[PDB]
Parts: structure tokens; C-alpha cells; sequence
């Protein structure tokens, strides 16, 4: 089941907010 | 990585602030 | 208004879906 | 970058892919 | 700007919730 | 359609159900 | 739990982005 | 897993839509 | 409350409305 | 145009994350 | 259909396009 | 209220933490 995919969708939204103008890297493997 | 840390158990704001640039 | 900030939320979700396992860097304004 | 391009006019998913690692 | 695109994203989420088992068509 | 009706002003749940199958 | 409901919500958003002007039909079950 | 936390994100959005101008209170677990 | 009710099985929009102010 | 409605959708998601187990009240125009 | 196909395992963009109009 | 404050200009995490219970 796509649990990790669903989690990541919400994680990137949370990083967008928390990081703001600093920005962020997202890559699932590492 | 973030997925191992934060999809297994919930990450705090302080912890999420770790994947910022 | 905060429309550019709202757009960015949707853009990160779109990049999440398109990039998959490759990941991405995101930062508003660069 | 991506905001100036893709929040002004709609980006295709091929355009978006240019911003992937 | 892309506001009609943005609004349409929220509309399809709303139809998903409201329509339930009926589903919907979006074009 | 729904974009004209429901992005120019807020649609109720009942209004939105016009677009269900 | 409601995971098939949650996944459907993400599917709708993905079809919105992928299908573009084509649009889509969504009806759970078929 | 973080599935209950993910569910909550969707629930808040659903309440936002259903309650409209009435508003709501939300807190996980009560 | 709402999580125990509506994250275990799907709540209708009538059930959800019970949690509005 | 529904700008305030679109903004609020994102605001409630941001409150959900920032407030976590504390929870929050949301009611437009107050 | 799409739930069975694409919630049991990840679907590509091309897989998802089967469900477009 | 939060709409006046946060839909006119972007709210910080500190500012959002004001509408928490
Ligand atoms: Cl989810
Ligand atoms: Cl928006
Ligand atoms: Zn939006
Ligand atoms: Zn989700």
C-alpha cells in the first residue's frame, strides 16, 4: 500500500511551511 | 533520511526544520 | 493577499508527484 | 525560477520535470 | 497568475468529499 | 460550469452536488 | 481506518494535475 | 506509521468546507 | 471525539457538521 | 473571487501542523 | 479501477493518464 | 482575527502559534 507516498505528500507541505524562504531538499531515499 | 524519521513516527517543528536548506 | 504563497503550496505538491524518487530542491524566489 | 515561471502561467508536467533533481 | 487552476484543485477535493460514492466528472 | 459558478463566489455543499454523477 | 478514502483524495489531485484540459471521471468501485 | 496524523489533516480540511462561516474547534484526541 | 469517530470509519458530511461551532 | 476561501483552506492546514496536540479554533472574520 | 491499481502500489504519471477523459 | 491578519500578508510560525488553543 502506498503509505510512504501518502506520508511524503504531507511531509513536503509541512517543509514548505516550516522552511519558508529558506527552502528545503526533499528526496525519499536519503 | 526524512522519510525514515518522519513517516515512522511524527516529527516536531524543530525536527522538520532539519530538512530545511 | 497571499496568493503567491498559496501557489507555492500547490507547486511543491506537483513537484512531489512529478519527481518521484528523484526528489527536488525547492525555495521560493530562486 | 519555478515560481516566476509556474505561478504566472500554468506549467505542464514536462516543464515541472525540469526542476527535479 | 494561475488562480483558476488553484481554485479548480480545491473544487475537485470538495467534489470528492461531497459526492461520496456517486463520484464526479471534472472537465 | 463549476469554475465560473464556484470560483467567482462561494458554493454551498448543495450547489456543489449539482456536479456529482 | 479510512486509508482507501485518504488515498482517493490524493488520486483526485493527481488526476487534476495529469489530465489537464482533458479532465477526468472519478467513481469509486468500477 | 503516522496514518492517524495524516487522517487528521484531511479531517480539518473537511471541517473547513462543511462548517463554513460557523467555524470550528479542532484538537487531536478530544 | 472526531478522530476516533471519523478516522476509523468514514463520516458523512452530516456527521461532520456535528463538530461545527 | 474566492481568494479568502482559498487562503483559509491553507491556513487551517498550517494551524493543524503548528498547533499539533494543542489544537486550535478557526472562525473566519473573528 | 484506480484505487485498486494505484493505492496498492505507486502509479506513474503515464499509468494515471489511463483515467483521464 | 486570523483571516484579517494572515490572508492579507503571510503569517510566521510564531504568528500562527497565536490561533492555537
Ligand atoms: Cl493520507
Ligand atoms: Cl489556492
Ligand atoms: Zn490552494
Ligand atoms: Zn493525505
Amino acid at each position: 500500500f502506498v503509505n510512504q507516498h501518502l506520508c511524503g505528500s504531507h511531509l513536503v507541505e509541512a517543509l514548505y511551511l516550516v522552511c519558508g524562504e529558506r527552502g528545503f531538499f526533499y528526496v525519499p531515499g536519503a | 533520511g526524512i522519510v525514515e524519521q518522519c513517516c515512522t513516527s511524527i516529527c516536531s517543528l524543530y525536527q522538520l526544520e532539519n530538512y530545511c536548506n
